[PDB]
Order: C-alpha cells, then sequence, then structure tokens
RNA sequence: GCCGUUUAGGCCACGGAAGUUUGAGGCAAUAACAGGUCUGUCAUGCCCUUAGAUGUUCUGGGCCGCACGCGCGCUACACUGAUGUAUUCAACGAGUAUAUAGCCUUGGCCGACAGGCCCGGGUAAUCUUGGGAAAUUUCAUCGUGAUGGGGAUAGAUCAUUGCAAUUGUUGGUCUUCAACGAGGAAUGCCUAGUAAGCGCGAGUCAUCAGCUCGCGUUGACUACGUCCCUGCCCUUUGUACACACCG
C-alpha cells in the first residue's frame, strides 16, 4: 500500500527521505530534485 | 668439485625467459676481475648485487 | 603426551616431577623452557601448568608468565 | 657501526658479524641506520623496487608470521610472538639472539632455482641463480612456513616452534623444515643444469 | 532593548548562499551591530544510490546521487524591527531565512 | 595423589570418563550441558579443579541428588529442559535414557496427531521451513 | 612564557601536546606516559624521549590529549606529538640552532616523527566488496 | 592516585577490598548467571562479583552520568551467532544496576541528577587511598 | 644529474605534505547488438478479451514445495585457539503528526535473559551519540582428544512485531552435539592503508540481512616484468570467408 508518487508503481520504491519515487521514476527525475551526481 | 664462487653484477640485459621471468645479466669473477660472463639470474637484480655461483662454466649465450 | 591424562596416576604427586626427572628435561640446553620441557619429555601441560608454579614455590627455578601462557624455566645458580 | 639502541630495550646489535659479503647488501641489522626498539614500523615499504632491502630484517621476519586469513594483520600478536621466540634463543642458546636469526637467513637461502627458459625455440625448465634479495624474501619464508606447520594442531607453541625452526636453521642441521626444502631446490636445479 | 536574534540560513549553493550570508554581516556592521557570525555548520549531504538500469541485467552498475546542504547562523544583538530592517534586502534565489528569536 | 583414582564413573548408565574435569565429565549424561553441569557442582558445593576420577563418592551421591532433584535445591525453573511438560504438568529435568524415550512421545503424538510437524518426522524431510533444494 | 601547543597525525588518531615549563610531566590525557596500553608497542610513545633524553625534558611537562584512530595509530601519532612538541618549543624557546641538533637526531632515525603519512582508506566501489577486490566470476 | 596506577592490577587491589571493607548484602541468583545474552558460561571466577564492582566502581570515577542502558554496553562484546555472521551484543543490566545499588548503600557511588550515577564526595577518597596502597 | 635526432620526452637525486596525471572516482566519440527491458512509466503500433472479463475486488493456497546438477556466499575444521575476567580505540550515515510521546531513543525502576512500566530530549555539530564497535590487548582456565574445535538437527517452554506466525517472522532459556582431520580434476580476485582480518551505518523495513551500497580498524607476502596462455590496438601479408573461422 505504498506506491511511486509518479506513477503508482509497487516494487524498487524510495521512501528514504520521503520521495515515495520508484528507482526509475527518481531517475527520470534526479537533477530537477536537485540530487546532483557529483560521484 | 664445484667451488661457489662470488661475482658481481656489473650491468643488465634483458628479461628473458617465456614469462620473462628471467633478468639476464653481466657478472665479474671476484677471484680475477677480468672474467665478463654472461648469467641467468631469477629475482630483483641490480648492478652492486652479489651472485653466489655453484658453477661456472654454464654460460648463458645471447638472448637466451 | 597424555599429560593432563596423567595427571592423578600416582607417580607424578609421588615423584615424578618433583626432581624426579625435571632436573634433566632443562638441562638438555641448560634451562630448556616450560613448554619444551613439556615436548621434549613427550608429557604435555597442565599437569606441568600446575607444577609450573610448584616448582617455583620450592625455589629450584624462576619463571615468568604471559600472553599465550609463554612460561619459562630454569636449572640451577 | 655506532649507537646504543636495542630491541625490545635488550638486545645489542653491534657484535652481530653476517659471514656471506653476498646478501651483507640486504640484511637491514649491521648498519646503524637500521637499528630499532621494535620490530614494528609502519614505513612505505614495497612502494618503490629495492625498497623492502632497507626495511629491518626483523620485522621482515615478523610480517610473515600473519598468514592463512585467521592472522591476517595482527602484527602485535606476531611481534609478541618474535619476543618470545628470542626470549627462548638466548634461553637455550646464551649468544647474540640476533646472530642467530641472521645466521638462520643466511643458511636456509636457496643459491639456485629451476625455472622454464626457452633456448633456440624450445621451452623447459633450465637452472638459473638466484638474486640476492629474493634469496632473503626466500630464506624467511623457508623458515616462517616450518614453524608454522609444526605448531598447528601441536600443544607445543608458535613462539617456540618458531625457536626450535631457527636455531636447527642456524647450525645448519638436516632437521628444519627450511634446511630441507633449500636442498631439494638445490638437488632439483643441479639436476636440470 | 537588546535582544538575542539568530538567523538561520540554508541551501544547496555554496557561492549563493554566502552571497546572502556577508550581505547580511556587511548590512548590519555599517550600522555598527553586535553581530557575531558567521557560524559554519557541518554541511550535510543527502545521498541515494539507485541502480542504473530498468530491468535489472548487465553489469550490475551504481549511481551515486547526493545533495549538499550548506547551514549557517548569524547572532545579531538588535531588535525585532533591527532585525527586519536590514533583512530586507533581496534574497537571492532558493536561499532558505528563517529568523527567531533565541533565548 | 588421587592413590584409589577411578577411570570410569558409570554414573546414570552413562560411563563417565573420570579423567575429564568434573563439570566436562558430567556433560557425558544425555540432558546434562555445560550450564546445567556447572550449576550442579555448585550447589553440591565441589571443588572444579579436580578431575572426576579423584573425586569422592559421597560426593557423587550428592551430585545425583541435585540432577534427579533440582527443584528442591532451589534451581531456578529455566534451566530444565522439560519445562511446563504436557503428560503431568511438571517441570522436569530429564536425564540420560528418558531423553530417548520423551522425544519419540512428542513425535508419537504428533504422528497420532496428523499434525504437520509429525507428518513432515514421518516423512523424514526437514522440519523447519529450511529450504530444501540442495541442502541437506 | 614557555606554552607550545603542537599536534601529530596518523590515520584518524589526532593528538595534541600541550605544554608548559615544568620539571618532568608527561600525561596522555591525565595517565603517565609510562602506561599506555599498547605494552608491546609501548616503545614507539617512548621513542622520542629515549632518542632526545627524560634531560632534554627536564624544564617542561606534557599533557597530550588523543581522540580517533585506532590503537596503534595512536600510538604512532604520540610519537610525533612529543617529537614535534620539542622541536616547536626549542624553536620558539631555547634556541634556533639548538634545535637543529634536535631535529636530525629524530630525521636520522626515522622520518615518520615530524611528517605524517597521507595514506588513507581508500573508498569503497561498486562490483565488490573491496577497495579492488571484485565479485568472484562465474562462467558456466 | 587512581590514574597513576595499573587500571587491572588496581582493580585487583579494590576487589580484595570489597570482600574485606565490612560486607553488604548479595543476590541469591548470583551463582547461576550469565551476565549477558551473548554467553557461553557464567563467569568462571567465584569472587567476580567484587571484580565487577571493583571495575564499575572506577567508571563512575572516571567518567559521569551512566546509566544502566549504557552500563550493557561497557561489559557487552562480540556475539558468535553459529551459522549466521556475528554481531555486537550488549550485556545484562541485572547485574549492572545491582552493582550500582551496593555502592549505593556503601557510600562509593550515588544516584546522579541530570540523569545517571555519580561518584560520592567522600567514595572518591578510598579510591584514591587504596591507589595510594598499589606498588 | 646522466639519456635521447641532445626535440619531444626517460631514469634518478636534494627539497617537499605531496613527484604512477599525488590518490580514487564522475563525465566520456563514431558505428553497432535483431543485447535486456511492452512486468517501472494512463511511453507505445498491431493483435487478443471486454460483463459468465485476461478488467477490478475479497477469502484461501502457491512463488518456500525435494531424487538430483549448478552459481554467489556464511560458519568452520582450532592453541597464531575456545571460553570467562579486566582493560578501551573509530568513521560514514540515520530519526515521514511518527497520536496524544511517537521515528532515534538517554536517564529511573521491575525483571535471570527476553522484555516491560515511568520521567523525559531531539524536525537535530544542540537529544539519541563526543555513536564507550569488534578484531585487538591483559590474566586465568583448557591440553592434540571430533576435545571445552564446530554448531547443523531436533524436543520443551517464554517474549516481542503485526489484522493474522501454521510449512517453526524473529529474539530468549534448558536440552540434543551431525558433517567437517585444509578439500580431486578444475577455477576467481588482487600490486599499498592494497589483499586479507574485524566490526559499524544505510537501502529494503511493522517484524526479518548469511545480500548490496558505503564506513572506519589492524595491516602484510610478492612483482616493478613479459607476450607464454586468454584477449585488445596499429602495421604488413594470405584468403575460395561477408549471417564474416562458431566461415
Ligand atoms: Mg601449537
Ligand atoms: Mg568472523
Ligand atoms: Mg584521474
Ligand atoms: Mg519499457
Ligand atoms: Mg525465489
Ligand atoms: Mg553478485
Ligand atoms: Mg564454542
Ligand atoms: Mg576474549
Ligand atoms: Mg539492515
Ligand atoms: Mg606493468
Ligand atoms: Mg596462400
Ligand atoms: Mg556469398
Ligand atoms: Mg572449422
Ligand atoms: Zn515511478
Amino acid at each position: 500500500s505504498r506506491v511511486c508518487r509518479v506513477c503508482g508503481n509497487s516494487h524498487g520504491l524510495i521512501r528514504k527521505y520521503g520521495l515515495m519515487c520508484c528507482r526509475q521514476c527518481f531517475r527520470s527525475n534526479a537533477k530537477d530534485i536537485g540530487f546532483i551526481k557529483y560521484r | 668439485d664445484t667451488q661457489v664462487k662470488l661475482a658481481v653484477v656489473v650491468k643488465v640485459m634483458g628479461r628473458t625467459g617465456s614469462r620473462g621471468q628471467v633478468t639476464q645479466v653481466r657478472v665479474k669473477f671476484l677471484d680475477d676481475q677480468n672474467r665478463l660472463i654472461m648469467r641467468n639470474v631469477k629475482g630483483p637484480v641490480r648492478e652492486g648485487d652479489i651472485l653466489t655461483l655453484l658453477e661456472s662454466e654454464r654460460e648463458a649465450r645471447r638472448l637466451r | 603426551g597424555k599429560q593432563k591424562e596423567k595427571v592423578n596416576n600416582a607417580v607424578l604427586f609421588d615423584q615424578a616431577t618433583y626432581d624426579k626427572l625435571l632436573t634433566e628435561v632443562p638441562k638438555y640446553k641448560q634451562i630448556t623452557p616450560s613448554v619444551l620441557s613439556e615436548r621434549l619429555r613427550i608429557n604435555g601441560s597442565l599437569a606441568r601448568r600446575a607444577i609450573k608454579d610448584l616448582m617455583e614455590r620450592g625455589l629450584i627455578r624462576m619463571v615468568s608468565i604471559h600472553s599465550s601462557q609463554q612460561i619459562f624455566t630454569r636449572a640451577t645458580n | 657501526p655506532g649507537g646504543d639502541v636495542k630491541l625490545f630495550n635488550r638486545w645489542t646489535f653491534e657484535d652481530v658479524q653476517v659471514s656471506d659479503i653476498s646478501l651483507n647488501d640486504y640484511l637491514a641489522v649491521t648498519s646503524m641506520k637500521h637499528y630499532t626498539f621494535l620490530p614494528h614500523s609502519a614505513g612505505r615499504y614495497s612502494a618503490k623496487r629495492f625498497r623492502k632491502a632497507q626495511c629491518p630484517i626483523i620485522e621482515r621476519l615478523t610480517n610473515s608470521l600473519m598468514m592463512h586469513g585467521r592472522n591476517n594483520g595482527k602484527k602485535i600478536m606476531a611481534v609478541r610472538i618474535i619476543k618470545h621466540t628470542m626470549e627462548i634463543i638466548h634461553l637455550l642458546t646464551d649468544a647474540n639472539p640476533i646472530q642467530i636469526i641472521v645466521d638462520a637467513i643466511i643458511n636456509s637461502g636457496p643459491r639456485e632455482d629451476a625455472t622454464r627458459i626457452g633456448s633456440a625455440g624450445v621451452v623447459r625448465r633450465q637452472a638459473v641463480d638466484i638474486s640476492p634479495l629474493r634469496r632473503v624474501n626466500q630464506a624467511i619464508y623457508l623458515l616462517t612456513t616450518g614453524a608454522r606447520e609444526s605448531a598447528f594442531r601441536n600443544v607445543k607453541t608458535i613462539a617456540e616452534c618458531l625457536a626450535d625452526e631457527l636455531i636447527n636453521a642456524a647450525k645448519g642441521s638436516s632437521n628444519s623444515y627450511a634446511i630441507k626444502k633449500k636442498d631439494e631446490i638445490e638437488r632439483v636445479a643441479k639436476a636440470n643444469r | 532593548v537588546q535582544h538575542r536574534i539568530r538567523i538561520t540560513l540554508s541551501s544547496k549553493s555554496v557561492k549563493n548562499l554566502e552571497k546572502v550570508c556577508s550581505d547580511l554581516v556587511k548590512g548590519a556592521k555599517e550600522k555598527q551591530l553586535k553581530v557575531k557570525g558567521p557560524v559554519r555548520m557541518p554541511t550535510k549531504v543527502l545521498n541515494i544510490t539507485t541502480r542504473k538500469s530498468p530491468c535489472g541485467e548487465g553489469t550490475n552498475t551504481w549511481d551515486r546521487f547526493e545533495m549538499r546542504v550548506h547551514k549557517r547562523v548569524i547572532d545579531l544583538v538588535s531588535s525585532p524591527d533591527v532585525v527586519k530592517q536590514i533583512t530586507s534586502i533581496t534574497i537571492e534565489p532558493g536561499v532558505e531565512v528563517e529568523v527567531t528569536i533565541s533565548d | 595423589a588421587g592413590e584409589e583414582f577411578q577411570h570410569i564413573l558409570r554414573v546414570l548408565n552413562t560411563n563417565v570418563d573420570g579423567k575429564q574435569k568434573i563439570m566436562f565429565a558430567l556433560t557425558s549424561i544425555k540432558g546434562v550441558g555445560r550450564r546445567f553441569s556447572n550449576i550442579v557442582c555448585k550447589k553440591a558445593d565441589i571443588d572444579m579443579n579436580k578431575r572426576a576420577g579423584e573425586l569422592s563418592a559421597e560426593e557423587m551421591d550428592r551430585l545425583m541428588a541435585v540432577v534427579h532433584n533440582p527443584r528442591q535445591f532451589k534451581v531456578p525453573d529455566w534451566f530444565l529442559n522439560r519445562k511446563k511438560d504436557y503428560k503431568d504438568g511438571r517441570f522436569s529435568q530429564v536425564v540420560s535414557n528418558a531423553v530417548d524415550m520423551k522425544l519419540r512421545d512428542d513425535l508419537e503424538r504428533l504422528k497420532k496427531i496428523r499434525n504437520h510437524r509429525g507428518l513432515r518426522h514421518y516423512w523424514g524431510v526437514r522440519v523447519r521451513g529450511q529450504h530444501t533444494k540442495t541442502t541437506g | 612564557p614557555g606554552t607550545v601547543q603542537c599536534f601529530g597525525r596518523k590515520k584518524t588518531a589526532v593528538a595534541v601536546a600541550y605544554c608548559k615549563p615544568g620539571r618532568g610531566l608527561i600525561k596522555v590525557n591525565g595517565a603517565p606516559i609510562e602506561l599506555i596500553r599498547p605494552e608491546m608497542l609501548r616503545l614507539k610513545a617512548f621513542e622520542p624521549i629515549l632518542l632526545a633524553g627524560r634531560s632534554r625534558f627536564k624544564d617542561i611537562d606534557m599533557r597530550i590529549r588523543v581522540r580517533g584512530g585506532g590503537k596503534t595509530s595512536q600510538i604512532y601519532s604520540i610519537r610525533q606529538a612529543i617529537a614535534k612538541s620539542l622541536v616547536a618549543y626549542y624553536q620558539k624557546y631555547v634556541d634556533e640552532a639548538a634545535k637543529k641538533e634536535v631535529k636530525e637526531i629524530f630525521a636520522r632515525y626515522d622520518r615518520t616523527l615530524l611528517v605524517a603519512d597521507p595514506r588513507r582508506c581508500e573508498p569503497k566501489k561498486f562490483g565488490g566488496r573491496g577497495a579492488r577486490a571484485r565479485f568472484q566470476k562465474s562462467y558456466r | 592516585t587512581v590514574k597513576d596506577v595499573n587500571p587491572h592490577e588496581f582493580v585487583k587491589a579494590y576487589s580484595a577490598h570489597l570482600k574485606r571493607s565490612g560486607k553488604m548484602e548479595l543476590p541469591e541468583w548470583v551463582d547461576i548467571v550469565k551476565t549477558a545474552r551473548f554467553k557461553e558460561l557464567p563467569p568462571s571466577d567465584a569472587d567476580w562479583y567484587y571484580i565487577r564492582a571493583a571495575s564499575m566502581a572506577r567508571k563512575i570515577y572516571l567518567r559521569q552520568g551512566i546509566g544502566i542502558g549504557g552500563f550493557q554496553k561497557i561489559y557487552g562484546g562480540r556475539q558468535r551467532n553459529g551459522s549466521r555472521p556475528p554481531h555486537f551484543c550488549k550485556s545484562s543490566g541485572a547485574v549492572s544496576r545491582n552493582i550500582l545499588q551496593e555502592l549505593q548503600k556503601m557510600g562509593i557511588i550515588d544516584v546522579d541528577p541530570k540523569g545517571g550515577r555519580l561518584i560520592t564526595s567522600q567514595g572518591r577518597r578510598d579510591l584514591d587511598q587504596v591507589a595510594g596502597t598499589v606498588p
């Protein structure tokens, strides 16, 4: 009973820091949120 | 009866052997500081090192 | 070396190591250790590790204690 | 060489003489640069070639005691074994325990070996000389392994397995793992000359 | 009359935040206020590692996203209007100001 | 010196090796572990730096009392191994050959039960939910 | 005015050796230096002292507070803290050319009683559970 | 005083002191307990209870504000779980709490404001007096 | 400083924190593969079904089943050790109104462990936590014995999570004490804070970490090379190959 706020997927979900994104929709929106891939 | 004879590596020639595991060197006999013959050393060896040699007649050839 | 299996066989506490033998077993190289005695004599430990104290209270030798239970032995003087 | 500095603060480095001038260059014992209180130094050896020839030799012995996984890196334990070991050596020999080890390094290092070289276009093992630094490296290796194997599943302690090993090796008796492994290497190498 | 007013600054941007930080300091230094700052706080670094693939195939390869967060503090011995009289300069994009009245 | 020294002790039909140390010779009984062996020695008040073939006949008597009768020497309820039994309801500390029985007696129940854990033992396959593809 | 606060570093062990012009005290977090608790790696802490001398310390006292690292790294740390703190005191309070003798005692023995190791824990990278080690590879 | 003396040999002295310093009470669960979840056997030594006291009478001497949920950590250790990897394990608090109770009744330590357990004015004396009585 | 068309550059040496681009990572060309992903995406053509549904929803079961073969691993086969004392040194991260204390949880008390009851601190360099980590270091006990190594298997009971624990969620207590004596043919990773050892944090998460991603702690042996095996780049050469030598 926890899905992605973007797509509604039940798997690979990231609750860390309260994003509630799946591991794929996050990667799609990662830079927009402001997670810079410094390394 | 061979007598263990000492020599000194004057210089280093190459790294022979299939895997390169053999440094070829020129040795300087201490009893007679005139005999410069090729020998084949295993292990890290620079000039100024002293090789113990059981025999001496066994002489390495060029690019042996 | 059944030398914890031998700790109560009456030979031991009668004399076996009260100079019955262990005059000698240091004298192989004159102060051979508590553990060389422990295996240069085929008998091993803990009949010995009790007597490592016993000969010490008897004032025949001087001894050490440390980490691995390394312990030492001396003959005379 | 000058300096009254001693290992564990008990054993003098002067009055140790290394006979074979062949590897007198790589026994880091004799010169006053090599004297150290403890065989434990975090020196950046292995950084360059031949640099580990400068490591004090009692440390090189110590470094090799830490093998087979359950001993890797446990250097305080390894050095503590060394202290007990030299207690035992002077206990059994009443000579300079430093002399014993360096004589045990010098007697148990193979002077020859067989390597697969190819002359004329066909390869096979052929007889070769051994450089002094690998000889020291090999002399250490044989002693430590032999002491290791005997102590395993033995009531005897490692410190004293090491001690018997070094005493027998410095004498040169055919009683040490190092001695028998040395002579089988020479005999093979002699045959394939 | 003379209180303990603390201004707290957070942002995702090193350069941008020290623009505001120094301006506030030089803002009040021109008023000769008791300005005790900036106390520089350990940078927080939010982190996410995610598998690069959408299908779990190929050499498993990981990308470490992260976010730096910088924490700055200024002390002013001043009034609730002197603090606001100063802190009215153009706050640069995104920088967080949360002035509160300390103890 | 153990002038009468015994090499075996036969306690509770188990042939206890007398040249072991007490607490580590008593564990040879089926039902006495190292923990419970220790506490028996404490309550019987017997020196541990002793080899069991050196130990006296009276001392064995006290040891056997407290193991057959643990609840009367204030042994707390939680050292025992038949806690809250199903037949009588009592709290007992089973010993050498009664262990061999009650195990099947438990098994015999569940086999008559038609329990899953009974038919699991009956088939011989693993009983506790461990996977059973390529192990065991 | 004799007061110097000189540090030494190893991996994470940082030691700060505050000094005053006293008689002989050397205390690590208040505890005597003669008691630090690798008793095999005790000569390493004592190493600066047997290098220079108890005499060189006859007018100074040492309080060497430590934090971080491990056990071995700290002993290599206190070594520099003691060794460096002496020359900084000598540089500032005794003579500049009476410390040139002291330095060459420390430097001819070991070069790392004045200058730290830059060596640090290389980061872990994925595809394996070490800095260099990689997960075991299987083909069939 | 306390820091000039070996933190080991000294506690032997203080373990011989709480024997013969009169006496106190002592649990009727003392000789069974393993002192931790992860231990294999109860403490070997008979007079371990005072050694645990003596070892833990220096804790408050050399610190301040230690509760029972922290005293458990101080004596915990590694735990081997057989098949599964070993971890850290926190020891038991019944032993730790009671040692405090006894030394509380005896005037070496007291309960502490701001939370914890704090050393007494006069208990500091004996931990420094017996400290002087060590080689 | 020697070497070199004395060019570009090479080896070394004092100095220096540092002389493999100082270390390690991020990014990373053209052309492709019928590589994987329609089961991440109300991204998606075509086809199938569309109320007696391949839609949704609920109950229960299964994905976990066990003759067997395989891969990554954990724990070991002990004395360089097991246990029981005493002693004590990190770093990276983490705390969604979490409801009437609530996620991280200090301190008090009850309790043998497990776990409770109580007063609270912290939306955090402020409280948890300066994260009192383990290996280690000491001191004893064991004594070459499938032993007190090892901890599979199983019996009895207790407590916690949750709406629910059965095909044991897990954590306790007692008891049970298996294989394993360093592993054949084969084969992996690895060149200095590295390998190896040790533990910690985070993801998942109500509960479960033998996993993965990070962190620190102790800390080496060996090599400073070659093209021999496996492959890669460039040139020359031969081809009856072009889905290209698996031709
Ligand atoms: Mg042994
Ligand atoms: Mg382990
Ligand atoms: Mg680079
Ligand atoms: Mg897709
Ligand atoms: Mg599955
Ligand atoms: Mg994998
Ligand atoms: Mg065990
Ligand atoms: Mg231990
Ligand atoms: Mg976890
Ligand atoms: Mg290369
Ligand atoms: Mg042709
Ligand atoms: Mg064609
Ligand atoms: Mg063909
Ligand atoms: Zn999504």
